[PDB]
């Protein structure tokens, strides 16, 4: 992540982000609401910056130190370009949005009244449909790159001394490999638990309570369709173990 | 240290979110409490060895049977949970969550725990659930229901006060180190 994005989502909470001065001009419904928006984009924030680790610090450390055989990364790393732009591009709008409900003379104050909107945009017409397809092939190739991975960790020298070299520092405790690839997976299924959590705080203007209502069922159409897509690909797995499936 | 992997499994209503938050911060949230948990690595010495836990939640991935195994590859201990507020939670247990987690992961031992063990003499707890004709599960209930599935063993904990928490990772911690 950019320090500056950093910095702002810091704090465990809106409630104490925003100056003490300026909480108090609220109703508690509203930091209640506040609160949840904050956990989304926080963890916006965070799978974002999940993807970066994949792209940057594993994908591109391989194809630039180590001689693997071609298509082993993109069996370690099945679409993590294409995820890696649906979220960065979700994760500016949102930002974007916290960034123009600033107040005038204040780089943390704010609040954000109009999320709905964004989550229809987001979850309906052709974003819907690309997250969609890429879910459907990532979660369906997710067994086997944790196999592939661990077949290169107990094989290859140079790709272990590689892993442990990059997943040595701190900040990298939570993510290794099959940490980050799992993290990925269950992004999706998180969605539906923080919409709901801000639609209960967002009767205030009725408006908003229908606009999340509308993007909550969207969320759900879209699990429902990835969900329906899945088949684990194999490595080595027959025809005959496919169509008898 | 060993790195060992821990996965949480049970209905919605079980407090298996709050359960981890609670022990990875050895804290219940003051001012926020979050709706989701990501993952976690947890130090932890247990009997003289030293572990890294990976902790994982499976809340969200409840009503997607395709999505949902994907978090259960290469999972060293299991915590089974369920609500003692909530005896609808305790028989979805035997016949939809043991199966699944049998099947996905042959020979994991598995913890079963009850949570909210706060809420067994809690008035409100005691009003609501009358209504229904039930009230809260009693411990001989978790145990018989632990022997019955072929649990590795059972425990109680309430997230809220902190009781009981510590005991269930260290206890996961010693069942991921067996053989
Ligand atoms: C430590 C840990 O959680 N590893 C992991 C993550 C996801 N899937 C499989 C594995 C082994």
């Amino acid at each position: 992540s950019m320090e500056m994005d950093e910095k702002d989502f810091a704090a465990d909470s809106w409630s104490l982000a925003v100056d003490s001065s300026f909480l108090q001009q609220h109703k508690k419904e509203v930091m209640k609401q506040q609160d949840v928006i904050y956990e989304l984009i926080q963890t916006e924030l965070h799978h974002v910056r999940t993807l970066k680790i994949m792209t940057r610090l594993f994908r591109t450390g391989m194809l630039e130190e180590l001689h693997l055989e071609p298509g082993v990364v993109q069996g370690l790393f099945p679409c993590v370009d294409e995820l890696s732009d649906i979220h960065t591009r979700f994760l500016s709008q949102l930002l974007e949005r916290r960034r123009q409900a600033l107040c005038p003379g204040s780089t943390r104050n704010f609040v954000i009244h109009r999320l709905g909107d964004l989550l229809i945009s987001q979850f309906s017409g052709p974003s819907a449909e690309q997250m969609c397809k890429t879910y459907s092939e990532f979660c369906s190739r997710h067994s086997k790159a944790l196999k592939l991975y661990k077949e290169l960790y107990a094989r290859d020298k140079r790709f272990q001394q590689f892993i442990r070299k990059v997943t040595r520092p701190a900040v990298l405790k939570r993510h290794g490999v099959q940490e980050c690839i799992l993290l990925v997976t269950q992004r999706i299924t998180k969605y539906p638990l923080l919409i709901s959590r801000i639609l209960q705080h967002s009767h205030g203007i009725e408006e908003e309570r229908q606009d999340l209502t509308t993007a909550l069922g969207l969320v759900k159409e879209l699990l429902s369709n990835v969900d329906e897509g899945i088949y684990q690909l194999e490595k080595g797995a027959r025809l005959q173990e496919i169509y008898n499936r | 240290a060993i790195r060992k992997k821990l996965v949480i499994v049970g209905d919605g209503a079980c407090g298996k979110t709050c359960l981890l938050i609670v022990f990875s911060k050895d804290q219940f949230p003051e001012v926020y409490v979050p709706t989701v948990f990501e993952n976690y690595v947890a130090d932890i010495e247990v009997d003289g060895k030293q572990v890294e836990l990976a902790l994982w939640d499976t809340a969200g991935q409840e009503d997607y049977d395709r999505l949902r195994p994907l978090s259960y590859p290469d999972t060293d201990v299991i915590l089974m949970c369920f609500s003692i507020d909530s005896p609808d939670s305790l028989e979805n247990i035997p016949e939809k969550w043991t199966p699944e987690v049998k099947h996905f992961c042959p020979n994991v031992p598995i913890i079963l725990v009850g949570n909210k063990k706060d809420l067994r003499n809690d008035e409100h707890t005691r009003r609501e659930l009358a209504k229904m004709k039930q009230e809260p599960v009693k411990p001989e209930e978790g145990r018989d229901m632990a022997n019955r599935i072929g649990a590795f063993g059972y425990m109680e904990c309430s997230a809220k006060t902190k009781d009981g928490v510590r005991e269930v990772f260290e206890m996961a911690t010693r069942a991921a180190l067996q053989a």
